[PDB]
RNA sequence: GAGGAGGGUGGUGAUGGCGUGCCUUUUGAAGAAUGAGCCUGCGAGUCAGGGACAUGUCGCAAGGUUAACCCGUGUGGGGUA
RNA sequence: AUGCCGUGGUGUAAAGCGUGGCAGUGAGACGGCGGGGGAUAAGCUCCGUACGUCGAAAGGGAAACAGCCCAGAUCGCCGGC
RNA sequence: CGCGGCACAUCCACCUUGUGGUGGGUGUGGGUAGGGGAGCGUCCCUCAUUCAGCGAAGCCACCGGGUGACCGGUGGUGGA
């Protein structure tokens, strides 16, 4: 029973080089290379999700800084006083106000600002 | 009939192909070293 | 069948010298990676048998035709001849007539003046003597057919 | 306008906005209330729990589309180590009426 | 998401600094920031973002006679030896616009941007500046709160 | 086509009449002037195989 | 009374004993909050485990 | 439905972030340790034996089981050494 | 001082013992702590720890960094501490 | 930690209550050598069944689906 076992690796090769297409040079036209790539692009999508999650925070607390500082107020206090408010507001939503509508962002601080005690001593 | 005829549960167990890929049982599959064991059997009386 | 190392023609010789060459240590000229060479664990002519203990093929055998009795499928016919000569077109009349199936198993004998005659050349008929009587016709064949003498034949030497 | 609290996460929200949210016991056509984070009409600025636990945010979820196909797999390096899996996250689509 | 990155949807406005009695570093920082565009918060790294900064009077940015007389500058050119060691003090007496733009990109990123923000760099020694034809705005240094 | 059996193992090992094996101690052939009385009786007898190599000698005699 | 442990460092550099003695407090992960009886036999396994939980009395 | 705002597929991708080929062998590798120019095809743990050990299921039940061999037509019925 | 054996409670999910089946390992490295060999030496070599890590562990930090600090990735999330 | 989707042990109440499964809770799930368990796929014989020159196989492109190996539909080529 000789099988001839073009097909079923077939399916790999197209599969894997479909996939692989946009990639240059020896990348998406060579099956053993391109399968070289899709596992470094893999495992890199795999830890790149995770720190794209982390670099949206970066991005968005320096927003929040330069905002806050238009209203002279640091992004340490700002987030101080608005978790002694309680206002459970993420910095993705927060972001977005500085935008959307700044003197929102200027009512934010004004209710921060009054909610901080009074100085840096405990 | 023949189309409704089945083995017994439990038997029939698939024979385990060795040498078919590190998902499968491994490259070196059970040999894995590079002494003797891995190219030959030494009698078990040595 | 296949063929392996020893029996492929030549392959004695040792070409491609291990220095100054820059090629593979061939070795041989005939082995399995190269084209033509011979064939590694490769399908043996096997002669075998699984041999089964008797009470096993008995009792299988009882439980496959017991089955056809529960589900009325065992036609213990008497004879089939129009006198002594075969007469297929009559014997299709009959069993078509009174089994109505594709697949029937025919249990005569030893008796070929009518018997292995004027079954064949029916599509699905198979026939048999009752010392001969296997599994895989049974469970093959729906409607079994039986001569008075297949049930007495069978019925003595299984008691 | 108003921010809704969901899921774990929070989302802006206006009248008539869909948005795609994560899979809860829902069906089609059920108005589920979802809690506040912050409600924003231009000028009133909401924050404590007079507003939180005093309004929400009804909208009916039609959609129960899945989330795009994610293929992945592992491999570390010469220990000759694959692991190959995918996920398709399951989501839900919230028409925001309110 | 986001909601400044779009092509034009950028603010080119012009800053002018008066840098006589400002510290090198504290002036570089700020105009560094402020070139960027991090006191806006339409920032997008991705992007050419940020305002014009001009300096003004660079010839009188207070250093040290501790650093004049130490704080060497080397200019390699690839040759044997070449290694161009030339004093602060006396760039200071040539041209300290170019003390000032490296103290800048030094403080700027490494990158494809930081050539296309270097391109929207304009500093001169004097205080006399003829680009008057556009916004000037004067922009001062500052501490916020904490 | 056939199994053998070490000759020596059939020689030396002595299966009883369940799954045990014993083996004979004689390190008492040679020299048996400084041996005590004590030692000759330790060897004397016969003793269960050990539990560290059944899985090896059952296969030895098999 | 009764008290509150909460781990706060894990188990890596951790030798054995320390190990068991987290898992004799029921300690599975960082943020575990664990309420204990009267301190018949904890105050060895703290003393043990100081730097890698938080000792908070607690009802 | 032209052209366009907005929305969403399929390409391309400015520009930023992150990130040291694969296999083997190694205490240890991205390699300046080795090997592969590329593609297609071929190819590496399999079988006989009334073998041995252990285990799971299936026949029987102090029993079980037949080898060689005979008859016959498929591989079934007999055969007790 | 620690550590070891045994004993009475408390606590704990599987950790232990015995008997079987089937393998790997049988070249280790570094750091910390005690040593010896050496020159009061070495990124040297040889010992012990129920001391750890790598080996077989990705991630964050040490600018870069298998062995140092924190911490043991089921998958997803434009959410937090 | 939170919010959802898979899985492995143990446990609670059930259906054929150790064969086999249903609802729920807790804990667990980095892993080479190596053990064990459960699967996909090409070819071939047989049985039931069946599309099929009103166009199969093979091949190509697209759109979809499955936790994965991989699968389906559409269209084109081709013609058993």
């Amino acid at each position: 029973a000789r099988v001839k076992r073009a097909v079923n690796a077939h399916k790999k090769r197209r599969s894997i080089l479909k996939a692989s297409r946009g990639y240059r040079g020896q990348r998406s036209r060579l099956y053993r290379k391109a399968k070289e790539q899709q596992l470094h692009s893999l495992n890199y999508a795999y830890r790149d999700r995770r720190a794209r999650k982390g670099e949206f925070r970066k991005l968005w607390i320096a927003r929040i800084n330069a905002a806050a500082r238009l209203n002279d107020i640091t992004y340490n206090r700002l987030i101080q006083g608005l978790k002694a408010a309680g206002v459970e507001v993420d910095r993705k939503n927060l972001a977005d106000i500085a935008i959307s509508d700044p003197a929102a962002f200027t009512a934010l601080v004004d209710v921060a600002r009054a909610a901080l005690p009074e100085d840096v001593n405990a | 009939k023949l189309h409704d005829l089945r083995p017994a549960r439990g038997s029939k167990i698939a024979r385990t192909r060795v040498g078919r890929g590190d998902g499968s049982k491994g490259k070196t599959a059970g040999r894995g070293t590079k002494g003797t064991r891995a190219r030959k059997q030494v009698p078990v009386t040595f | 069948s296949t063929k392996t190392r020893g029996e492929v023609s030549g392959g004695g010789r040792k070409p491609y010298r291990q220095k100054g060459t820059g090629r593979a240590r061939q070795g041989s000229t005939r082995a399995p990676q190269f084209t033509g060479g011979g064939v590694v664990h490769g399908p043996k002519p096997r002669d075998y048998s699984q041999r089964t203990p008797k009470k096993m093929i008995a009792a299988a055998l009882r439980g496959a035709l017991s089955d056809r009795a529960r589900n009325g499928r065992i036609h213990a016919i008497t004879e089939l001849v129009e006198g002594q000569n075969p007469s297929t077109k009559s014997a299709r009349a009959f069993l078509a007539s009174l089994t109505e199936r594709k697949q029937v198993l025919v249990v005569i004998g030893r008796s070929d003046e009518a018997g292995a005659k004027s079954v064949r050349n029916l599509p699905g008929v198979h026939i048999l003597a009752p010392d001969q009587l296997n599994t895989y016709d049974v469970l093959r064949a729906d409607d079994v057919v039986f001569s008075v003498e297949a049930l007495n034949a069978y019925i003595a030497a299984n008691t | 306008y108003a921010i809704v609290k969901t899921g774990g996460k929070q989302y802006k929200v206006a009248v008539g906005d869909v948005v795609k949210v994560e899979k809860l016991e829902s069906e089609q056509g059920e108005k589920v209330s979802l809690p506040v984070a912050l409600v924003v009409d231009g000028a009133t600025v909401t924050t404590d729990a007079k507003a939180l636990a005093k309004v929400a945010v009804t909208g009916e979820v039609l959609g129960h589309t899945k989330g795009p196909k994610i293929r992945i797999h592992k491999f570390k390096n010469k220990t000759g180590y694959h692991k190959r899996q995918g996920h398709r996250q399951q989501l839900t689509v919230l028409k925001v009426t309110g | 998401p986001t909601y400044a990155p779009k092509a034009g949807d950028t603010t080119r406005s012009w800053y002018v600094i008066d840098a006589t009695d400002v510290v090198l570093g504290r002036l570089a920082v700020a105009a560094a920031n402020l070139l960027r565009g991090k006191h806006k918060p339409t920032f997008a790294p991705n992007v050419d973002g940020g305002d014009f900064v001009i300096v003004i009077n660079a010839d009188k940015v207070a250093i040290s006679g501790d650093k004049l007389q130490h704080k060497m500058v080397y200019r390699h050119s690839g040759y044997p030896g070449g290694l161009h060691k030339r004093t602060i003090g006396e760039l200071m007496q040539r041209h300290p616009d170019r003390v000032v733009e490296k103290a800048i990109l030094g403080m700027l990123p490494k990158n494809r941007l930081s050539r296309q923000i270097q391109r929207k760099l304009r500093v001169y020694a004097g205080p006399e500046h003829p680009h008057s034809a556009q916004q000037p705005v004067p922009y001062e240094l500052k501490q916020v709160a904490q | 086509p056939k199994a053998k059996t070490h000759s020596g193992a059939s020689k030396r090992f002595r299966r009883t009449g369940t799954g045990k094996i014993v083996r004979q101690k004689a390190n008492r052939r040679h020299l048996l002037e400084h041996k005590p009385s004590t030692r000759t009786r330790r060897l004397d007898g016969r003793t269960v195989v050990a539990a560290n190599d059944t899985k090896r000698v059952t296969s030895l005699l098999n | 009374s009764q008290l509150k442990i909460t781990q706060v460092r894990s188990t890596i550099g951790a030798r054995w004993k320390q190990r068991e003695s987290l898992r004799t407090l029921g300690l599975r992960r960082i943020r575990h909050s664990v309420i204990r009886e009267d301190n018949a036999a904890t105050r060895g396994l703290i003393a043990v485990v100081r730097h890698l939980v938080e000792v908070e009395p607690a009802q």
